């Protein structure tokens, strides 16, 4: 074996470490990583609360699937220098408050729109699916009754009803998906008193997993 | 870190007994473990070895096929089952921890020892000196000879020095010639050239008086050396 | 006619050997052996290469109409032929089951479709085929001299081979692939716009091509075996089986998403 | 904020500097005086290579 | 108003002094000697076991053990000679972009998106590696960390700030605040009396550890500086930036001397390192391979091709025996 007893025992220790590392890395491959993004007033404290310094990590489970959410809103530094850490990620959960179409911090809805445009067309997320949440739909319904949507979009030219306005906002957000041939956007309307977003995230992640292992199997 | 041994006692010849050592104070699962025995009046003699995860089990040719070593990692315990106890198996047994990686210090901690009395290719390590008369404050050199060269291809010289004080378990001073252990005073020094080794003490107090043993870890069965008593 | 069929045999043997060797080289050098798909592809290619290696012996037997190799070579050749055929068929079935589990049960496939589990699956497949080969080598004697199994027992062996090499694997492959295609149809990303529909149709075309190749290249020889139990046609049918074994890697590599992306 | 930047700029300005030729010669001399002890510059024989 | 004009005048004065000090160019002086013919380093060792992108590696002072940080929350200590894992430390937060090896060898340090520098004691009375200190005083992500000694460590963060801590108490004894962009790299001097730090504002600031204030500022880049390294002499340093350019700044001359760039390379540089003599400048580019430049002639001496993704980290031994390159493909490679 051209090795000493001590060297052979060191090799054995390295093999045990290798076994533990393989077990750990196979345990981490069955977990779903979701990157949570949004604006300050977009609303993601409710989303984190419902489906349950430095960055925050949330762990939960749903239908024998383990989900990790990475809330990185606290990192008030250059996003270009730490976003590539999330390059390999199952999905991006993007929260937007659709009730702030008239709010001003520069409209808040516009700030969310440019943030979504920057994140969706990022070079590191050229194929990462996005789960779009539009929060505070009751507040938007109350607001649209009095104040028209034309405050944010002068070229709206549509009915001043909650359904049409919400559909227009969703279409405006989804139109930012440049090259919509490799990635999907799973838009969803939520509320504070509404527990169905976990199932929506689960379905989107299931579709993402099916696509991922279709690529893995070489069928695509 | 402590290793408390249990078992022993008076056993009729031809019987069987199980020695159990409980480890408390360190990460037991990451340490290989040894059973090393000492006759009631003679020096140390290695008995058994079990690796981390029980992936490697060795016995001495004096006991191979008759002894069985094992470890309970979740319960943090080491076992040695002894079957067909001869009359030459009466001794005090020490359980020793030893971890093997680069720069490690094996045989660092020794157990308290459990006694066991039964009613009535190897590398030979030679310690010619015996009952050396010494006085405090002087410098004493203890010599040692090996039947085979302990120096290896990688450059290590697997020569270990142990000090056994009267009424106490042996303790590690040098875990490879010229490698001083942890918690050992700087006076102790080790040197060697091939098969001849020397442990030097530039100044000695009354505490470092006892039997000095030499062990080889080049290849199994890990032959010890005869004692070198120091008299005050 | 004998010259044409012999040239066909040489062509299919050469093509199968070259394609199988290229497939193992690509799965070993061009890309890493990660994921279960690469391991399954490599094992199937190895089995098909074994079949292509034992084909020229059958070609020479047809050419000379006698067995000159003797019993010592006959035993090992027959055993390795059965071994290679069963390994290839079982590997194809296991790949079909792997794809079905990947698509229709994704949460379970997260903790099932690890490369290690693929290794144990392949080892079990090769061990079962080795058991079949041992059962053949026990009775694989020799007694114009024709090499065959020496022992109504031959009828039972033929029926067992037909049931365990054509019927069950074809049924499993068809069921798994049909369920997989239905689930893909139900998927939002696959059944979307024109490009997504085109991708779904391409996947369906690939699956149908695989199943049709297997069925159309394995049915006639088994039909001949069952009919004669209850000389040019026999060798043509066995050549069709050899063509199945040889061209399975060709379609598996040339019509692979990973291979197309790499090349 | 402006005062701190002005003070820092003033401190940086009142710094002694040497000619670029002198610093270039210093780097050149350092590179020449340690060329023998540089395994990456010229590969060592496999006998003395710990990685082989 | 008047303060801005005074600052502009001071900047013009500094530029004029630097221009006056530009007696010649290092390229002109180095044109009179033979360059390195062709550096050819093969992969002597390949360390595998990381199951994510490797973001930082650091050699030991004995230059046999090396620590490596990866995004699977793993800090692996490798025996480079025999390719075995001495230790595998699991990190509390898997988002780590830096790792350091103590010069004594008893400690390692790591940090990242948790804004904390964690110190792990390698040599315990037990058989494990445990975290000793959690230095948490930064407001941004930790980009680098370097042990001054067993009890002093300097960390640069993304809050445009460096700090010098006391590991015994955990309180940052000194704070270095002069940067406008996020600090991305660190490099201790050979005598460990002062250091350099490059930031996202295309500026490299040399700070003095003892006094605690910025000593010099260098500006020659166009984009963020992702990597900085100190020349073995200690009177120069090299910065690798996002415009596919390395720049050699001097200390006493206070101006850039050489610009390592090529029209064939348009990708950023993630790491830089120097040979023992300082003749070779090794830079880990984004084009999946490292480049070895003749630091005196700005000639690309060689390419360390062999990685299948971006080369994030890259180091050189203290005896100059080997060059370790980590990469996003989860494999470390020792070259010689
Ligand atoms: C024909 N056959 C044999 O095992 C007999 C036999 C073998 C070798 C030689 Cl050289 C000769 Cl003459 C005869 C098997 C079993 C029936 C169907 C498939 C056949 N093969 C299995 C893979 C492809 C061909």
């Amino acid at each position: 074996c051209t090795l000493s007893a001590e060297d052979k025992a060191a090799v054995e220790r390295s093999k045990m470490i290798d076994r533990n590392l393989r077990e750990d890395g196979e345990k981490a491959a069955r977990e779903v990583k979701l990157l949570l993004l949004g604006a300050g007033e977009s609303g993601k404290s409710t989303i984190v609360k419902q489906m349950k310094t430095g960055i925050v990590e949330t762990h939960f489970t749903f239908k024998d699937l383990h989900f990790k959410m990475f809330d990185v809103g606290g990192q008030r530094s250059e996003r270009k220098k730490w976003i590539h850490c999330f390059e390999g990620v199952t999905a991006i959960i993007f929260c937007v408050a659709l009730s702030d179409y008239d709010l001003v911090l520069m409209n808040r809805m516009h700030e969310s729109m440019k943030l979504f445009d920057s994140i969706c067309n990022n070079k590191w997320f050229t194929d990462t699916s996005i789960i779009l949440f539009l929060n505070k739909k009751d507040l938007f319904e109350e607001k649209i009754k009095k104040s028209p949507l034309t405050i944010c979009y002068p070229e709206y030219a549509g009915s001043n009803t909650y359904e049409e306005a919400a559909a227009y906002i969703q279409c405006q957000f989804e139109d930012l998906n440049k090259r919509k041939d490799t990635k999907e956007i799973y838009t969803h309307f939520t509320c504070a008193t509404d527990t169905k977003n976990v199932q929506f995230v689960f379905d989107a992640v299931t579709d993402v997993i099916i696509k991922n292992n279709l690529k893995d199997c070489g069928l695509f | 870190v402590q290793l408390v041994e249990s078992g022993g006692g008076l056993v009729q010849p031809g019987g069987s007994r199980k020695l159990s050592c409980s480890a408390s104070g360190f990460a037991f699962s990451s340490f290989g473990m040894h059973w090393v025995r000492q006759a009631p009046e003679k020096g140390l003699e290695w008995v058994a070895y079990i690796s981390s995860g029980s992936g490697t089990i060795y016995y001495a040719d004096t006991v191979k096929g008759r002894f069985t070593i094992s470890r309970d990692d979740p319960k943090n315990t080491l076992f040695l089952q002894m079957t067909s106890l001869r009359s030459e198996d009466t001794a005090m047994y020490y359980c020793v921890r030893s971890i093997y990686y680069y720069g490690s210090s094996p045989f660092d901690f020794w157990g308290q020892g459990t006694t066991l009395t039964v009613s009535s290719s190897d590398i030979v390590m030679t310690q010619a000196t015996s009952s050396v008369p010494v006085t405090p404050g002087e410098s004493v050199s203890i010599s040692c000879r090996s039947s085979k060269s302990l120096l290896h291809s990688n450059g290590n010289t697997y020569l270990y020095w142990f000090l056994q004080r009267p009424g106490q378990s042996p303790q590690l001073l040098i875990y490879r010639m010229s490698n001083l252990a942890s918690g050992v005073p700087d006076r102790f020094s080790g040197s060697g050239s091939g098969t001849a080794f020397t442990l030097t003490i530039s100044r000695l107090e009354a505490e470092d008086v006892g039997v000095y043993y030499c062990m080889q870890h080049l290849e199994y069965p890990l032959t010890f050396g005869a004692g070198t008593k120091l008299e005050l | 006619i004998p010259v044409i069929i012999t040239a066909v045999y040489s062509v299919v043997f050469v093509v199968g050997l070259v394609g199988n060797s290229l497939v193992m080289f690509v799965i070993i050098r061009y890309t890493k052996m990660k994921t279960a798909t690469n391991i399954y592809i490599f094992n199937l290619a190895l089995a098909d290469a074994l079949v292509t290696t034992t084909m020229p012996f059958q070609s020479t037997v047809y050419l000379m109409n006698s067995w000159p190799f003797g019993d010592v070579l006959c035993k090992i050749v027959l055993s390795i032929d059965y071994y290679n055929m069963f390994t290839s068929i079982f590997t194809l079935t296991m790949m079909s089951v792997d794809r079905y589990i990947a698509v229709c049960h994704p949460v379970k496939a997260l903790d099932f479709r690890t490369p290690l589990k693929a290794k144990i699956i392949n080892i079990c497949i090769w061990l079962l085929s080795s058991s079949v080969g041992i059962s053949a080598i026990v009775l694989g004697g020799t007694k114009v001299i024709e090499c065959s199994l020496q022992f109504w027992w031959d009828l039972f062996m033929k029926i067992c081979v037909f049931i365990f090499a054509f019927v069950i694997p074809v049924l499993i492959i068809i069921v798994c692939y049909t369920l997989m295609i239905l689930r893909l149809k139900s998927v939002r990303l696959l059944s979307g716009s024109r490009e997504k529909d085109r991708n779904l149709r391409r996947i369906t075309r690939l699956v149908l091509v695989v199943v049709a190749v297997f069925v159309v290249c394995w049915t006639p020889i088994h039909i001949f075996i069952l009919v004669e139990a209850l000389l040019s046609s026999y060798y043509f049918c066995i050549a069709l089986g050899y063509t199945n074994s040889s061209l399975n890697p060709i379609l598996y590599a040339f019509l692979d998403e990973n291979f197309k992306r790499c090349f | 904020q402006a005062r701190k930047l002005v003070e820092q700029l003033k401190m940086e300005a009142n710094i002694d500097r040497i000619k670029v030729s002198k610093a270039a010669a210093d780097l050149m001399a350092y590179c020449e005086a340690h060329a023998k002890e540089d395994p990456l510059l010229t590969p060592v024989p496999a006998s003395e290579n710990p990685f082989r | 108003d008047q303060l801005r004009q005074e600052a502009e005048q001071l900047k013009n004065q500094i530029r004029d002094a630097r221009k006056a000090c530009a007696d010649a160019t290092l390229s002109q002086i180095t044109n009179n000697i033979d360059p390195v013919g062709r550096i050819q380093m093969r992969t002597r060792r390949t360390l595998r076991g990381h199951l994510a992108k490797i973001y930082a590696m650091h050699w030991g002072t004995d230059s046999r053990l090396l620590v490596s940080a990866s995004q699977d929350g793993k800090l692996i200590i490798w025996d480079s000679y025999t390719t075995n894992k001495v230790h595998a430390i699991p990190l509390r937060s898997s988002w780590v972009m830096t790792c350091a090896y103590a010069p004594s060898g008893n400690y390692v340090a790591c940090g990242g998106l948790d804004n904390i520098c964690s110190i792990y004691n390698l040599k315990t009375r037990e058989g494990n590696v445990r975290v000793s200190r959690e230095l948490a005083g930064h407001t941004g992500y930790l980009s680098c960390c370097r042990f001054l000694d067993d009890n002093q460590i300097v960390t640069s963060s993304g809050d445009t700030t460096c700090a010098l801590w006391d590991i015994e108490t955990g309180q940052q004894t000194t704070t270095f605040t002069g940067h406008t962009g996020d600090v991305m790299s660190l490099s201790l001097a050979p005598d460990t009396r002062l250091f350099v730090s490059g930031a996202c504002d295309a500026s490299a600031k040399l700070w003095d550890v003892r006094e605690g204030m910025c000593r010099q500022t260098f500006t020659g880049h166009e984009s963020d500086i992702n990597a900085i390294c100190f020349f073995p002499n200690g009177n120069a340093f090299a910065t690798g930036s996002d415009d596919a350019t390395c720049r050699l700044f001097d200390l006493r001359a206070d101006q850039e001397l050489m610009t390592y760039s090529h029209d064939n390379i348009i990708c950023g540089i993630t790491s830089v390192s120097f040979s023992k003599s300082g003749r070779l400048l090794l830079a880990g580019y984004d084009d999946f391979n490292c480049n070895v430049w003749d630091a005196l002639k700005a000639d690309r001496a060689g390419v360390l091709a062999g990685h299948d993704n971006r080369v994030s980290c890259l180091g050189v031994t203290d005896d100059g025996m080997a060059v370790a390159t980590g990469s996003w493909d989860s494999f470390l490679k020792i070259w010689n």
